[PDB]
């Protein structure tokens, strides 16, 4: 909760988690996949990551020490989520953050090639973005058209991509 | 990279430096020439301790407004054991850069909002004083 | 027409200036290796970076996509070790 | 380590090798602006002749006046010098292609700016004569009275922005751009942006009619190329900070269009050309600009010294205050709060 | 005020002490603050770490001594 | 008797635009970006030379 | 902790011993005044807030027109003498 | 209201000439005086001493400050109304005693500075209204500028106020650097068993109680009050007394002090033996003005005073501020006249002031006989209750010292009266004019008051234990 | 190791070389080659730069407002605009006292020819 | 954005009388003050102008009964304007603190509230701000009425919680 | 001459007045109080005519009031 110092060093140690804690399959995803699909593993995983900080807030102290069945709960379904999608439109979602590794991670850039993928994970993995906290009649900023922000340079590959979603009809 | 661990205690050093050259000199203005560095030199030592913000928010009004001032004034003369490494984590309940100055702009307008406001009549004193004093009206 | 001389100069400097973006392009593209820059640096981007060098191994954003973790995943994590402020 | 010290040398070939021919651009400018000819003997359509001003420059003598502490007439030339050279920074030259990104870009353009007083008022100190040290009050009063609406439609401007990192205003202005909503702004700011410089508009100062001989100082050799590069960097630094806080800055039009029918994937030749025609809509706004500066230096007469006091603190001033009380009603009118 | 607020506006290091403190007082009158006491002992280990700073300087000893 | 404020034909508004938005600046300001698209006058001196009369001396 | 306290120790000194030098003892009370901030500051810093930099940037101000209505008293101070 | 007043008013003062002086301040004088009548219920705002914080743990309103809160705008009504009137329709009385063009501005502001201390919790909130008021104080002795001891003093008062400016921040800033907070519910009897915060807090009383003539730091307030103009030292002597003193009583963050008690002790000598040999007026009045700040300094080693506090201060701000204005009137029956900005000098100058009249000498021979403690005056009960409440709590050889100060205090208060029933050899017997009749019906009021003010003795008991507690 | 940190370190560098090549380029460094009473002002010199300070400085009061706009929505606004609104006529204060008129002492004499 | 979420003194009277309000919002000043009340704004409106009147014809200022500008009845006007509407607010607010005589407002409490309950709106209406912005605003707002004698301030807000029994 | 008449002899005649010869003041005055009588007056009337207003962003982790109930799946 603060940043670093004059001249910090890094250290590290080598050493196990110890006795009781079984292995699990930790998130080996990069920042630019988890961010496209942070919805879906919101979407899908809502109840148990509320439940994480439901019990990191009614362990007062405890805290880290408390909810390690819960750590070890919340990041294996988020990994489910993500080697179905590895199964499901690897291609389209692997595009989308092939536009999202540049433009500085601004979700602004990728719009053409966002729209894609909600249709085919939609389709297969059957989930869905929902915005919580937008009253109706408010449209969903990734949902309009004619966006006043136009991205800068949308990438070659989705925008052909996008021309032949219009083609096959899957749009 | 051994070299980098003793940054801050160059700076305390030239800082005692400074402050005898403040307190030894012939003319006025050499003074306020050495007080000018060591402004400078506080700066840099915010911007090492880590907060790169006050560092320029000091060269904005000290050297900016305040020494400039004094240099402005001083020409109208006619003649002459605690070595323990903190542990930092990293945690991720920041959503957004609500940095230092984000946060002084809440606390200065949400908490504390009256210090504010009547920090509004010592800048309006600020500017009734001289024109009550330098003026001679009629 | 116009005074082309008067603008001689003035063609310099476009010309300079174009120079300067070209290269400031380049180097900067080859410093990242393929992807543009980071005009905004946030603590959560911070740490996030921070954890993207843990992960996909010696490179700075080489950006994999991969299900379960490395062994040394659970090994390279770090801490900061922060002086003592005096 | 080898990458970023050709980083540095191409933005001083960039900029410190352009800042020389904008001296002889000046020239050329006013010389068909009053009918005549630039400078034509001194190279191929003679340019190059900065080389020739500096290099004889650089061979006179450092004559130095007996009143002067030669120390002082050391200091302010070169951290004038500098303070006009370590403001390019966070000049944008494209997205996010500065020479350091910092999250505080305004506050470090707007300090070293505010740095740029410092050196004028320290000059007229040295060779302390009656004349010279009343010369250099008389040019910083202004210098600082300016100095303030500079800083502070910077302010309003980031009224849109709420964040001090540079690019990210472009960023902000792509949707429009800030001088063509608000244009009394951009006329209010040039008159600003002539202020802090060294300009005769507004440079009464250097008069050397009414001094003993003095302009400044009259301090020269080397030390002259000095105060003379950091006016000519001051120029084109305040120009650079009327084209992205104000104008557009790296933004041209759309351009994605284009490049689709361009390009079928990235590579190096696609960053190259978008490189090169953002850098090229910076560099067509900000040529456009440093001759505007010319084109105002030529059709105006000097001020008094009372028609420069009036001229900040009655009449464009409370104006000013006029904007801070219409564009937080604007915001607040609308929700139209802007975030980080 | 700027009581438990953080740099980034959140609650700071010791917040938790300090709440555990004030928890400590809302439900204690004067004549019974004794009990208090080994909350607000634990609130101090936050700012200044004088326990901690003896803890460590003993092992650091024991390990300097062998 | 010269003119006051209240015996002038035109508006506030419309004097005052001439006032702020500067009508006789921006004029001027054309005259000279006018002069800077026409020819210039002066010659190459010692390739060419200006007048002389017969009866120069 | 040290920079502060000696900045603001040595400004102390400088101010008792050279009375008959009056700007210096401005100039020594202003350095009190970055002394005050550059030990709070880092109890800011040390303490997780921003409530000392809430003070601090209170006494960045105070400073300021400490020294815009001071100079005046100095001007005033002048001009009813001549040197 | 009194920004309510100031806003409007710098705006009426900038759209003003330079003969509305005079009305300005007579319109202010009106306006604060129905500012008190108007709106005096709000006494009414608690029952049993509940208090109020506002603008969120910041301000602090109480019973107690509440009063004193009452009792500056009833100061300011007086040293406004010396002002707006003048003394006689005369030429002196008009190149002197001319008010400045600012001067009304800066009184209000620095009421602001000194309500915003007394109403303050927080230690920021303290730190901005002493830096208000001293800037206050800077200006308004710095504003008769063309006098050389004016702005000699000005520079005087500003480098200690300044030296008191880093102090105080200073120990704000080491208060901070061993705890979170600034407010004052984190002392509550249970810190102060475990912690050493006497020195910290110590060293804040002492660089508040500095700006008052707090002995160490002697001299230098004492050229101030002679160096001033005689107008505007009846001001600059009160204000920073009773605003930092009500702060400070407010709070009694040092319960057994062994340091303010040794000091107030040094204080009550050497103000005592320091009013001796004297023949400057401006002197021997000042250090009747350090004496009972000396008072102030053992009231502010106790537990729950605010009954001889208060008292003495409603006592003290009605004693001190009638008897500039008695020497204010007597200046003009004297017989030489120097300084422009500074009429009366020596105590010889008032030698024959009873063959003038009779009935200045009374109210004056009263007003300094309540300085004394004689027991038919409101001057009495003072000190009465000040040592109700010392041998309350067992500051022994404190009471003593405090009958030595009184003794050799009441030794030069006398000195007045020895000049000033003798004789003259040169007797008034036919004045022109009078003196303009409100401005001295003020000094009627407020010398009814110290004479007949056991009257309400019984009352404001009362009012005391219902309101108060 | 930065380029940000080098650009502020190497341009000192950069004058030096300025700077030590006319004592390497130049020759003759140096030949041969009343102020009894007074110095003149008026306020309006010696104000401009006093009364520049808390203008100057309400915008450094000012810059943290602005970057937390979004946070205060509709009441920090509010609190702003009270603090602008006393700031305002505390400038128009000096405006009608006219602290920056330097007037001039070339009347053209306005009182006529009063005459026997 | 109706829950206080903070811990609040219900019912915690300031007099004998029954409170409503911890801080009534402004516009419900202006809809509750007696008639009684403005005859105080009234007569201290009128007092200013008599006042300077009056001290005039105590001590003149220039030794002559003359009455003064009009430009200091106009501005005496605008003060008085103040000092009356200070005198309001201050005598009209302390009848929601049940400190003084609560009688007919109580009744109307009685109404309003229960005009809008059964209208199915909010108690008090819904202010333009997240829930810990209107926490903090009332923090503001809370007792300011007190040290009125300084500084006025208002309740502009129409925060949630205001010392009522349940809401 | 354009002297003065004064403002509280005939305001609207002043206003012309000032508009006529020292725009300067009038022309950023007027500026200034189109400022808060506009925000008071025409914010009602976008909420009522033209567009309501935002929902209000999430400032951490929104934590709802619950009591942790039986939550199964990835034991092992």
């Amino acid at each position: 909760p603060r940043e670093a110092a004059a001249h910090w060093v890094p250290f590290e140690d080598k050493a196990n988690m110890p006795d009781n804690v079984p292995d699990v399959v930790e998130v080996g995803a990069t920042s630019a996949p988890l961010l496209s699909a942070s919805y879906f593993i919101g979407a899908k995983c809502k109840p148990y990551n509320d439940d994480f900080m439901l019990c990191r807030e009614e362990s007062q102290g405890s805290g880290a020490i408390d909810c390690l069945k819960e750590g070890r709960r919340v990041t294996r379904c988020a990994v489910s989520v993500i080697e179905d999608i590895n199964k499901s439109c690897l291609d389209e979602f692997r595009l989308h953050w092939q536009c999202l590794e540049q433009n500085n991670h601004q979700l602004s850039g990728c719009r053409k090639a966002e729209a894609l993928l909600n249709k085919c994970v939609f389709t297969k993995l059957n989930l869905e973005k929902k915005i919580p906290g937008l009253r109706p009649d408010e449209e969903p900023v990734f949902l309009k058209k004619d966006p006043w922000i136009k991205p800068a340079v949308d990438d070659f590959k989705s925008v052909r991509a996008y021309a032949e979603a219009k083609k096959n009809g899957t749009l | 990279m051994y070299l980098t661990y003793y940054f801050i205690e160059i700076t305390i050093f030239l800082a005692i430096l400074c402050t005898i050259f403040i307190i030894s000199a012939k003319n006025p203005m050499v003074s306020i020439l050495y007080m000018i560095a060591l402004f400078v030199i506080a700066a840099m030592y915010l911007y090492l301790i880590g907060l790169g913000i006050f560092s320029l928010l000091y060269i904005m009004i000290y050297i900016g407004a305040i020494a400039v001032l004094f240099l402005f004034i001083i020409t109208l003369l006619d003649i002459n054991g605690n070595d323990y490494n903190t542990i930092i984590t990293q945690d991720w309940f920041n959503i957004e850069n609500t940095t230092l100055l984000t946060t002084i702009g809440n606390v200065l307008l949400t908490n504390n909002a009256f210090i504010l406001l009547v920090l509004a009549i010592v800048l309006l004193l600020g500017i009734i004083g001289p024109i009550s004093i330098t003026m001679k009206h009629k | 027409a116009i005074p082309f001389e008067a603008l001689l100069p003035y063609g310099i400097i476009f010309g300079l200036l174009t120079a300067g973006g070209g290269a400031m392009q380049v180097l900067h593209v080859y410093r990242n290796g393929g992807v543009r820059d980071r005009f905004a640096i946030d603590q959560w981007d911070s740490q996030m970076m921070e954890r993207d060098l843990r992960l996909n191994g010696g490179q700075g954003r080489k950006q994999v996509d991969q299900a379960t973790a490395p062994e040394a995943f659970k090994h390279n994590h770090v801490w900061k070790s922060e002086r003592p402020l005096i | 380590m080898i990458i970023n010290i050709v980083e540095i040398l191409i933005f001083l070939v960039c900029v410190l090798f352009s800042v020389a021919y904008l001296t002889v651009a000046e020239r050329k400018t006013l010389a068909y602006m009053q009918r005549r000819l630039g400078p034509n003997f001194v190279g191929y359509y003679g340019l190059l002749q900065a080389f020739a001003d500096a290099v004889k420059l650089l061979l006179k003598e450092i004559v130095l006046p007996k009143e002067s502490n030669y120390i002082i007439l050391v200091i302010s030339p070169l951290i004038t010098l500098i303070t006009a050279l370590i403001g390019w920074v966070v000049i944008p030259l494209g997205p996010g292609i500065t020479l350091g990104e910092l999250n505080l870009g305004i506050l470090f353009s707007l300090a070293i700016g505010s740095l740029g007083v410092f050196g004028s008022l320290l000059s007229g100190w040295s060779s302390n004569s009656k004349y010279s040290l009343l010369g250099s009050i008389r040019s910083t009063a202004q210098l600082i009275s300016y100095e303030l609406i500079l800083t502070s439609i910077f302010i309003i401007i980031i009224m849109f922005v709420s964040s001090l990192n540079i690019t990210t205003i472009i960023e902000t202005q792509r949707v429009v751009w800030y001088c063509i909503p608000l244009l009394p702004l951009l006329l209010i700011f040039f008159i600003a942006s002539v202020a802090e410089t060294a300009r005769p508009p507004f440079d009464l100062t250097e008069s050397e009619s009414e001094l003993v001989a003095g302009y400044f100082t009259e301090y020269s050799g080397s030390p002259f190329v000095f105060f003379f590069l950091a006016e000519y960097s001051n120029i084109i630094l305040i120009s650079a900070f009327n084209g992205y806080l104000l104008l557009g800055g790296y933004l041209s039009f759309n351009y994605s269009y284009l490049f689709n029918i361009l390009f079928n994937d990235y590579s190096y030749v696609s960053f190259l050309f978008e490189g090169l025609i953002n850098s090229s809509a910076y560099a067509i706004k900000l040529v456009f600009l440093m001759f505007s500066f010319i084109w105002v230096r030529a059709a105006f007469p000097r001020f008094t010294y009372d028609n420069l006091i009036n001229f900040c603190w009655i009449i464009l001033l409370p104006l000013l205050f006029g904007i801070f009380l219409i564009i937080p009603s604007t915001l607040y009118i609308f929700d139209s709060f802007p975030t980080l | 005020t700027a009581a438990g607020i953080s740099l980034t506006g959140g609650r700071n290091r010791c917040f938790s002490e300090w709440q555990s403190f004030m928890h400590c007082t809302a439900k204690t009158d004067a004549k019974s603050r004794a009990q208090c006491l080994p909350n607000f002992e634990d609130y101090m280990e936050c700012l200044h770490h004088t326990k901690e700073k003896a803890r460590l300087r003993e092992i650091e000893s024991v390990l300097k001594q062998k | 008797r010269p003119a006051t404020w209240e015996e002038s034909e035109e508006g506030a508004l419309s004097k005052a635009t001439k006032y702020f938005l500067l009508a006789e600046m921006f004029r001027g300001l054309y005259v000279v970006l006018e002069q800077f698209f026409r020819a210039p006058y002066t010659i190459y001196y010692p390739f060419e030379k200006g007048p002389v009369s017969p009866r120069f001396r | 902790m040290f920079i502060g306290t000696i900045i603001l120790v040595l400004s102390f000194l400088g101010f008792v011993f050279n009375r008959r030098n009056i700007i210096l003892a401005f100039i020594c009370l202003e350095t009190m005044l970055l002394g005050i901030n550059l030990i709070l500051l880092r109890n800011s810093v040390l303490f997780d807030d921003i409530s000392g930099s809430l003070f601090a940037i209170v006494i960045i101000i105070l400073a300021g027109v400490e020294s815009a209505i001071g100079l005046s008293l100095l001007v005033s101070y002048y001009r009813l003498r001549g040197v | 209201m009194l920004i309510l007043a100031i806003i409007s008013l710098i705006t009426f003062v900038s759209m003003s000439k330079l003969s509305d002086n005079r009305a300005i301040i007579r319109l202010i004088n009106i306006y604060l005086i129905l500012v008190l009548v108007l709106d005096s219920f709000l006494y009414l705002l608690f029952l049993n001493n509940q208090t109020y914080t506002v603008m969120g743990e910041l301000l602090i309103f109480n019973s107690f400050t509440f009063y004193i809160d009452m009792l500056i705008y009833f100061i300011m009504i007086v040293i406004s109304s010396l002002y707006g009137y003048n003394l006689y329709n005369n030429n002196l009385y008009k190149t002197l005693f001319e008010p400045k063009k600012e001067l009304i501005i800066l009184f209000l502001i620095n009421i602001l500075g000194a309500l915003l201390i007394v109403h303050s919790n927080d230690f920021i909130t303290l730190f901005v209204a002493i830096e208000l008021q001293s800037y206050s104080i800077y200006l308004i002795t710095a504003i008769y500028n063309s006098s050389y001891k004016a702005s000699k003093a000005s520079m005087l008062y500003f480098f200690m106020g300044g030296i008191l400016s880093i102090l105080i921040a200073y120990s704000i800033n080491t208060y901070y650097s061993v705890l979170n907070s600034y407010t004052l519910h984190s002392l509550d009897s249970l810190i102060i068993n475990t912690l050493d915060l006497n020195l910290i807090l110590i060293a804040l009383s002492l660089g508040l109680l500095f700006k008052i003539g707090i002995a160490p730091l002697h001299k230098w307030l004492i050229s101030i009050y002679e160096n001033t103009p005689i107008l505007i030292t009846i001001y600059i002597s009160l204000i920073p007394k009773i605003s930092i003193l009500s702060y400070l009583v407010l709070s009694n963050i040092s319960i057994n002090s062994l340091v303010i008690s040794i000091l107030a002790i040094l204080t009550l000598l050497v103000g005592s033996v320091g009013g001796l040999l004297q023949i400057k007026i401006k002197r021997l009045l000042a250090f009747s003005g350090l004496t009972n700040a000396g008072y102030m300094m053992l009231l502010l080693l106790l537990n729950n005073n605010e009954f001889s506090y208060l008292y003495y201060i409603t006592q003290y701000s009605i004693s001190h501020l009638a008897i500039f204005m008695i020497i204010i009137f007597s200046i003009y029956y004297i017989n030489y006249i120097n300084n422009q900005y500074n009429p009366i000098i020596y105590v010889n100058q008032l030698k024959g002031l009873i063959h003038d009249n009779a009935y200045l000498v009374l109210s004056m021979a009263i007003v300094v006989f309540s300085f004394i403690g004689i027991p038919p005056l409101l001057g009495f009960f003072g000190k009465l209750n000040i040592l109700m409440s010392i041998l309350n709590n067992g500051y022994y050889f404190i009471s003593i010292v405090l009958i030595v100060a009184s003794l050799i205090s009441a030794l030069y208060y006398l000195y007045l009266l020895n000049v000033s029933i003798q004789d003259k050899n040169n007797i008034l017997i036919n004045s022109n004019e009078t003196v303009s009749s409100v401005l001295s019906y003020i000094l009627s009021s407020l010398i009814i008051l110290i004479t007949f003010g056991f009257i309400y003795n019984s009352l404001i008991i009362d009012i005391f234990n219902v309101y108060f507690n | 190791m930065n380029t940000f940190i080098i650009f502020i370190i190497l341009i000192p560098i950069v004058g030096f070389a300025l700077l030590a090549v006319n004592i390497l380029l130049a020759v003759y460094k140096p030949y041969n080659e009343f102020n009894q009473t007074r110095l003149a002002f008026n306020a309006a010199f010696i104000l401009v730069a006093i009364l520049f300070l808390p203008f100057d400085l309400e915008i450094s009061t000012l810059l943290p407002y602005v970057m937390s706009i979004y946070l205060v929505s509709n009441y920090g606004f509010t609190i702003v605009l009270l603090f602008l609104l006393i700031l305002i006529i505390g400038f128009v204060y000096e405006i009608n006292t006219n602290a920056l008129k330097i007037n001039k002492h070339n009347k053209p004499n306005t009182d006529s020819l009063i005459y026997k | 954005s109706s829950t206080p979420l903070v811990k609040t003194s219900v019912n915690y009277s300031y007099g004998d009388y029954p409170l409503i309000d911890a801080d009534p919002h402004f516009k419900r000043v202006v809809g509750y003050m007696r008639p009684s009340d403005y005859g105080v704004i009234g007569l201290a409106t009128a007092a200013l102008p008599a006042g300077i009147c009056f001290a005039e014809w105590l001590d003149p200022v220039k030794g002559k009964f003359a009455r003064p500008s009009v430009k200091f009845l106009r501005v005496a006007t605008m003060l008085g304007f103040a000092v009356g509407f200070g005198a309001a607010y201050a005598r009209s607010s302390l009848r929601f603190f049940g400190v003084t005589e609560n009688a007919r407002e109580y009744k109307k409490d009685e109404a309003q509230m229960a005009a809008r309950k059964a209208a199915g709106l909010e108690p008090y209406g819904t202010s333009s701000l997240t829930p810990e912005l209107q926490e903090i605003a009332a923090k503001n707002s809370a007792h300011s009425i007190a040290g009125l004698f300084i500084f006025p301030w208002f309740n502009f807000v129409n925060h949630p919680y205001h010392g009522r029994e349940q809401k | 001459i354009n002297a003065n008449p004064g403002f509280w002899n005939g305001p609207f005649r002043y206003l012309r007045w000032s508009a006529h010869n020292r725009p300067h003041l009038f022309f950023a005055f007027a500026i200034g109080i189109a400022g808060p009588v506009a925000a008071l007056t025409l914010t009602p009337l976008r909420r009522k005519y033209l567009y309501p207003d935002h929902s209000p962003l999430p400032q951490s982790y929104p934590l709802p009031q619950r009591a942790r109930e039986g939550l199964t799946g990835f034991d092992d």
